[PDB]
DNA sequence: GTATAATGTG
């Protein structure tokens, strides 16, 4: 058990590399990586030199193995700062060895700076990168949780400050973010509660449990709708059937596709102004006799 | 691997496999490599080479 | 108490002074937790007298 | 390295489980019951119901490793709004999270290629995130957001 | 419509999960933040599910 | 995309 136990036991098998043996590794990495180019972009390609080829490239992959191995301890040492956010310790360490992974190819000898020097920037990027982007059930932008984390900060600053709780105008005013944004963003600073906590100490019967379907109402449709439903058809089809017909495909009661004026003038042959009459002489039709009585409800 | 097989109480994988569960906990989380298989075969008619 | 001795560890020792060394958040936060969520902190039952 | 191939994880368990043959294990667990040794008796009387509860099957060992795990559907795992807009969701969500972001991570990095210690590091903790999922305490330290 | 004889439980394989399958989630999204819709190849995703 | 420099939890 304890999988960071065995991690990190195995990460010390190897121990820490010297200036110059982290400038033998760029060297190699660099012979490396330009036999690597000359294999495939070579138009004659040598025989011998093949061989030379295979090994150098050999030697390349062992050399960057290396590297990587050496320095692996630096991804440890930055991740456990970061820890105590949403992602555990094992994630921001593979979200280092990712950065890390990035930074080798570019490392450059000539400068001569540390190894570590060029590691660690790469290294907190990645990590915060990947906290910003999978630690969250709900994920945000990248800016808006930095803005997020910014107003935590802000607050932090003022209570600090101030010895107590900043107010919200307070909080406007440092930051300067509109009251607003601000509560949007402490609207977006939540984890969503678990459904399973229990609740009420009511036989400790989850959260889920108590939250209604919220729509789909039997009563509603079971019964409401489709009797309205079979009603207008009723009446609707005891007025003029070619109205009816009109009814249909202005609004779309069989095939959808509400036809316009012009369109259903087009269809029957009679005019776009005929249409406000023929709606009108509808509509008057509707609201009187037993068509009234029946369809008085359902507004 | 199935939790409720390398973890059950007979644990299932090592029955059928006589594993102990130590070593069966050991290789699952990558602690320590196995032998899967060997040309004993191959070795055999070479035993002398 | 445990925040404040690593503020201390890690903060600036010349310009130092207890106001900007003890952080009063933990303790406001655990007494209203208290008297919030305590099984023993209940609703005063006022049925009668 | 030319005759003998071996390997760690639980891929080396398929291979084992594949190479081993439940049928002639079972006939000579059978032929150890037929002989006496009361102390390993009983254990060789539970491997042999267990194998040959295998081997009546007709079905294959092989489904003890997983090669692709379900997802419920998300009405059982529901992701609702309560009032004030604090959303509410089922922790199902979050084991699944994990698993994905591993697998996804395990899969970046077998294409960009990396020594094998990161790799085998990678699989250890894609292998406890399934555990995980599928249960909490069974093994080791449950885990607790909340 | 409502003759069950039997309801046995088998060991499901790995092909049984495919072919009992309707997608495959490659992406751990679960909802958009502020349109409030299923991302594509998330856990929610109507692709899929 | 970064180059003082950092190099194994809790």
């Amino acid at each position: 058990a304890d999988l960071v136990r065995v991690y990190l036991n195995g990460i010390g098998k190897t121990a820490l590399l010297n200036a110059a043996g982290e400038v033998e590794l760029a060297k190699r990495i660099e012979a490396g990586l330009y036999a690597e180019h000359l294999l495939e972009t070579r138009k004659r390609l040598g025989e011998n030199r093949k061989r030379d080829l295979a090994a150098v490239v050999r030697d390349g992959e062992a050399a960057r193995r290396h590297l990587l191995e050496a320095n692996l301890r630096l991804v440890v040492s930055l991740a456990k700062r970061y820890t105590g956010r949403g992602m555990p310790l094992l994630d921001l360490i593979q979200e280092g060895n990712l950065g890390l992974i990035r930074a080798m190819e570019k490392f450059d000898y000539t400068k001569g700076f540390k190894f570590s020097t060029y590691a660690t920037w790469w290294i907190r990027q990645a990590i915060t990168r990947g906290m910003a982007d999978q630690s969250r059930t709900i994920r945000l932008p990248v800016h808006l949780v930095e803005q997020v984390n910014k107003l935590a900060r802000i607050k932090r600053e003022m209570h600090q400050h101030l010895g107590r709780e900043a107010t919200d105008e307070e909080l406007a005013a440092e930051s300067g973010i509109p009251i607003d944004k601000i509560n949007d963003l402490l609207e977006h600073s939540r984890d969503p509660v678990s459904l399973d906590m229990p609740v009420g100490s009511e036989e400790e019967a989850p959260l889920g449990d108590f939250i209604e379907d919220a729509e789909a109402m039997s009563a509603e449709n079971a019964v409401i709708a489709e009797l309205l439903h079979t009603d207008i058809r009723s009446v609707l089809a005891t007025l003029d059937e070619r109205e009816h017909q009109v009814i249909r495909l202005r609004f779309g009661l069989d095939d959808g596709q509400p036809r316009t004026l012009d369109q259903i003038g087009k269809l029957f042959g009679l005019s776009r102004e005929r249409v406000r009459q023929i709606e009108r002489d509808v509509m008057s039709k509707l609201r009187h006799g037993e068509r009234a009585d029946r369809l008085r409800s359902y507004a | 691997t199935h939790i409720w097989y390398f973890k059950g109480v007979p644990s299932r994988l090592g029955y059928l496999l006589d594993l102990a569960p130590k070593d069966l906990e050991k290789i699952i989380y990558f602690a320590a490599y196995v032998i899967t298989s060997v040309d004993e075969e191959m070795r055999h008619n070479e035993l002398s080479t | 108490e445990r925040v404040v001795r690593e503020r201390m560890t890690t903060q600036d020792v010349e310009a130092i002074t207890p106001q900007t060394l003890i952080n009063i958040r933990p303790v406001v936060a655990a007494i209203k937790e208290f008297f919030g969520t305590s099984q023993l902190s209940q609703f005063m039952d006022q049925n009668n007298p | 390295g030319e005759y003998f191939t071996g390997a760690m994880g639980a891929e080396s368990i398929q291979k084992l489980i594949e190479n081993f043959d439940i049928d002639a294990e079972a006939e000579s667990l059978r032929d150890v019951i037929r002989n006496g040794k009361g102390q390993k008796k009983l254990r060789a009387l539970k491997r042999l119901k267990v194998v040959a509860a295998f081997q009546q099957s007709g079905n294959s060992p092989m489904g003890m490793v997983l090669d692709a795990v379900p997802v419920i559907p998300p009405e059982l795992r529901p992701m609702v709004q309560l009032d004030g807009g604090r959303f509410a969701t089922s922790d199902l969500n979050d084991l699944y999270r994990r698993v994905i972001n591993r697998n996804n991570r395990l899969k970046r990095l077998i294409d960009l290629g990396a020594p094998e210690i990161i790799v085998n590091n990678e699989k250890r903790m894609l292998q406890e995130s399934v555990d995980a999922l599928f249960d909490n305490g069974r093994r080791g330290r449950p885990v607790t957001g909340p | 419509v409502n003759f069950f004889d039997e309801l046995r439980i088998g060991l499901a394989t790995a092909e049984d999960i495919r072919q009992w399958s309707y997608g495959e989630v490659k992406k751990p999204e679960t909802i958009n933040y502020r349109t409030l819709k299923p991302e594509k190849d998330g856990l929610f995703c109507e692709k899929i599910f």
